[PDB]
């Protein structure tokens, strides 16, 4: 007669490690690291993202005559963007603290665009038809962005324009506008009629008199002139004023807007889905509670940190044999 | 780390599939396995918390990892990038440490209920029984199916030989 | 005849946490974490903060006429600011690199206020007293910033004017002066009398030369023009030279300094006290040796690192029974 | 608990003993009562003491001062400033949490296996001179008085001392 | 100690053993000598390397520059930098200080436990035919030669006598 | 007849510390902290150092007099510059993103440096012999640039000039280039002979229109005028064009490259050697295995991490008695 005692065993094959031995087997394990993802791009938390397919930020607010196809999102919680999208300033030139723009409209919570400066009531001293390159095609014809009007001289006259917007929507207006550099003093003319001109842009905030920069540049897109972008956002019940001599393409959309801060940019091909996530990879979704995850160091949402490991795999039974 | 788990009880059961820990009894009534019902308990209840402390105690930021720099912009690029890398190095090795930490404390937990268990019942048959050496128990006396209760029960506190 | 072995207990409720159990009762427990601060804002090391009181940092060192507050500390270990101080530039303008001038006056071990140039012999050739506006109003009248002088025309005359000042000061001296941008061109000669004017400052380092951009800017505190601020560090032996033929707003004050690296400016409605203290945020003063804190994330000084934890209670003891 | 003492064989603990937090219950004929050993609690003590003094010194850190100013056109290098910070955040929030959690598990393995030890000291000491209870109980079968109890505690116990 | 062998019951150790960590001191009528554990002694070696190779391979860090320049109109980012790099100071510091606190009071525990398994192992063999001193060493009843002290040491141990 | 049972001991006066014991003598114990290094900048991967001796960064690139003397490296993994080298930008004036110049340069994998605009051939309508300074001596006679050249007027003439450059080769080119700001309107006309000019300097990603700013400045090395300093990187296939009416400080030389980024640069006065690390600080390299470090915060390479600790002795043996 006999009472022994014992532990348990079986079938497990699941090893894992210990300070002062590698490879032991055990009768139960879990795993601390998360290495799957849905391979999709998600809601980040009720609001689903904004996908600017063929084109990128730029493109998009500037009006490209290609990014037609795409935004009146009221909101969203990052924004998508293929690395296969080129379609941005079509018109060569410099988009002043793009980064900068692209950061503050990564995640909106109110977006609505609207008319700022009507195009047939506003530029009555001012031809607002002639404004258009084959920098910007719209089906082989000349076009130019839809949120911008390219004013030139009506007929051997610019007059100083001056126009101004006062913000009465409740929240910030985003408002674009552009600064021409002809490639000839003989264009310069051609366009506005007067050879020295200056462009001035004020709110509140914001000051600064721009000075066309007449030069041959190298050509982009059959350009050899120039075209700045600027931008900045109008507080509410704050005004904006343009004043011009020549060489200013006015703002005809803007964008009352309300930031939510705290969201990136994805550059990915994954497909864009109808699924809730807290956590989001370029590579797609984690939808995980363990501490850890090894698929992409970039992320977005409350994530796990990313580590380097293969594989974590906690010991929660014994030793098997 | 306690002797009992590939120590003097060299191997496991695979005929024990009730739990963690239990009996193998020997008598005239038969044979057979059965896991302790107590002991196995407490230990899935402390190794889930367990789990479950490693895992609940990481809550999270939202914040929105990967900035843009332009050309002129490098340095705090490459600050950035440090921040990144930094954390990254941090974790890595913490977790990596936690994980070989935790599995020897957890091996070396299952060890100690073992042997536990087995004082529990030699310090209960001093003399009514003899120790082999493989964790077993030889009876002096005959001990039958309501008399093996009265070990995995503690009861065995009328002792009748 | 017994002997027996045991251990102690008593009436304690502390309870701790383990790995393997929860809310476990113990004889005995410290507390790791601090969570109690003083509430108010001391010294942090043997020299108090300078308190700013109805003023921000721009209205201090330009001398706004309402900031008159805490004349002359040699010096300070931070800067507190509290959130309803809004007199700093009462003249609408920016203030180029203003965050970062902050950030370098956050502490000072030394801090003396000189005149630089003299109002009274400094400036023959041009009018010093009619430089006034009620954007910046003292009692009901029209004033202006104390460390500035605002130089107009002596009578439809005004003569290139060029004064320098070579540092004797045995440190840095901060220098801080202004470029006035008028409305329109009617105040442009109204105030210099020369419609094109320009305005250069230099020293061994600083270097740059202003001009006037003549503009109608939306009104804020009934101004349509606008006034940029600059500032620059003179290094001791250095001298600084102004020249202008108008729209320069002369330094009349300078500032004899110098500045020890790693601070920072507290922005708050806490009472500052006089107590010492090696940590500080902006909710009061931290006095412990606990390693962590769930007080605010802000610190400044020798602090334990912000945990957001609300309890962490370390065993010392044994189980309670 | 991990060595079986605490929470184990010996189910709870004595109110009665303040002294210590181990010790012993005599009960002989000169009468009872509860007596702390000495050189175990003052170990204990001398050792958690500096364990939570490690916790703590070794947190020495640098003057520094956290937060940051950035105008409306730094929002990035503010989300920057803000990541450095969440991230010393988590790591920290994480570790002390951990930390916790684990000494608080050896503390108490700690003094679970203290008592296991001042058994195993006076088992091993009276061998047939008192048998096993279970309930960390020893019953002498000589005749044992105060002078008795002090061989036990002080380690100094003469053992030809084998009556019935 | 934590399992009472080290410094606890057997209160010192043996200058006289030198071929590994833990092992015995017999003294029969043959002569004495010391002679170390083979399988015992290979095991603590074997898992202490593993431990010490662990704390060390699992740091893999990344090719980066630390440092970075910075003018005086970006004393901000330089100081934000210096954040950066405090930061990272003070977690690695704390957390290498402790890791050898903890990892110091394991290994001390470990060769404690090694040892009291060493004692239970012989005097769970041992029952009847010898005493407990105390002072982790055992008296014999009958007489024990060389080749008995083998059967311990190889855990072949008979019981044929008295 | 016995048989005990102990454990080892010896003349061991290693101590460690643990958690609840301190200076605890031990048999055996290993160090995890390295605190030792061989005090000599070596290579970070086969490839050297470039350093640049008495000049810094901006004197190298531009081509100061004093900086003849040691740069054509096809390749460097970081470079060094002593706390003594003061010979940069000899002519008073700003370097536009300088530090984010030499942040880019840090590292490259390689570097040949070609005449862009040979100076015979290239400026047939101005005068590229007059533009010499004493502020740039060269064995006490007046010097300049060698990557730079100053055109001037060229006997009261200087006609609007437009020179341009394609990018043949397969990698960036480095160009630099600079602008002059006369003291007075004298030497404005003195030099140029127009006294209202202005530079514009175009790539495809490049664009800006540089105006002279005539005044008088503060002396800095005999000069009250200033000359500030601009670089751009040109695509492969791209070209970059030059056109100014005067103040124009043109490219000689330029520099093709290929950069990797993830380094840094170094100054030290401990010496440059021949030999392989993985680890490099200013105070010399580390050839470590261990985890830690307490040598220096600021490294270079695959590093252990800084710590502030003196001591991180780790526990192998027991403890240590008769
Ligand atoms: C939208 O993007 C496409 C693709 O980049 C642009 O078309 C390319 O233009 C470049 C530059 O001349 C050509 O070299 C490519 O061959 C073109 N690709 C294709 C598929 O045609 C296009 O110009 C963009 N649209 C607008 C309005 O800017
Ligand atoms: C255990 O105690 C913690 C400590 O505050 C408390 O928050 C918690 O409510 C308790 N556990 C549960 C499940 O309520
Ligand atoms: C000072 O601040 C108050 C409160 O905002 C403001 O109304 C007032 O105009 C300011 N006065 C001056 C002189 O700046």
């Amino acid at each position: 007669d006999t009472l022994c005692i014992g532990y348990h065993a079986n079938n497990s094959t699941d090893t894992v490690d210990t300070v002062l031995e590698k490879n032991v087997t055990v009768t139960h394990s879990v795993n601390l690291l998360e290495d799957k993802h849905n391979g999709k791009l998600c809601k980040l938390r009720g609001v689903a993202p904004l996908h600017l397919g063929k084109c990128n930020i730029a493109g998009w607010i500037l009006g490209n005559p290609e990014c037609e196809s795409l935004s009146t999102a009221s909101s969203w919680s990052y924004i998508v963007e293929t690395p296969s999208s080129d379609n941005g300033t079509c018109y060569p030139g410099d988009f002043i603290d793009y980064e900068e723009l692209r950061e503050q409209l990564s995640s909106v919570s109110s977006f609505e665009r609207f008319e700022i400066f009507p195009k047939t009531s506003s530029w009555p001293n001012h031809d607002s038809n002639k404004g258009v390159t084959a920098a910007c095609p719209h089906a082989g014809a000349k076009s130019f962005y839809k949120n911008l009007i390219w004013l030139v001289k009506k007929g051997n006259s610019y007059p100083k324009l001056s126009k101004s917007y006062i913000n009465d929507k409740g929240k910030e207006v985003l408002v674009l506008w552009g600064i021409h550099h002809p490639s000839t003093s003989a264009d310069q003319q051609s366009l506005y009629q007067n050879a020295d001109t200056y462009v001035f842009v004020g709110s509140s905030r914001y000051s600064k008199k721009f000075k066309p920069e007449i030069a041959i540049r190298p050509k982009v897109r059959e350009q050899e002139g120039r075209m700045n972008y600027y931008w900045t956002l109008v507080e509410p019940g704050d005004k904006i004023t343009f004043e011009a001599t020549g060489n200013l393409v006015v703002p005809r959309y803007a964008f009352a807007m309300e930031r939510n801060a705290g969201s990136g940019i994805i550059i990915s091909d994954t497909p864009v889905h109808d699924c809730n996530t807290t956590c989001q990879t370029p590579k797609g979704a984690i939808n995980t509670s363990l501490p850890f995850q090894n698929i992409h160091p970039i992320t977005i949402g409350k994530c796990p940190k990313y580590v380097k490991s293969t594989k974590l795999r906690l010991a929660t039974g014994l030793r098997n044999i | 780390l306690f002797g009992a788990i590939a120590g003097f009880i060299e191997g496991g059961w695979t005929g024990m599939v009730d739990g963690w820990y239990g009996y193998h009894h020997q008598n005239e009534q038969g044979s057979g396995y059965a896991a302790d019902l107590k002991s196995t308990q407490n230990a899935i209840d402390e190794i889930t918390n367990k789990v479950n402390s490693v895992i609940e105690k990481m809550n999270t930021q939202f914040t929105a990892v990967g900035k843009e720099f332009n050309h002129l912009e490098k340095r705090i690029e490459n600050l950035n990038k440090k921040v990144d890398d930094g954390f990254l190095d941090i974790w890595t090795y913490n977790a990596e440490l936690l994980v070989l930490l935790e599995n020897e404390r957890t091996l070396d937990y299952h060890d100690s209920n073992v042997k536990n268990l087995y004082e529990k019942v030699r310090s209960q048959l001093k003399n009514n029984a003899k120790e082999i050496g493989n964790g077993c128990f030889e009876f002096y006396h005959k001990c039958d199916n309501t008399c093996m209760e009265s070990v995995k029960n503690g009861t065995y506190d009328y002792p009748k030989y």
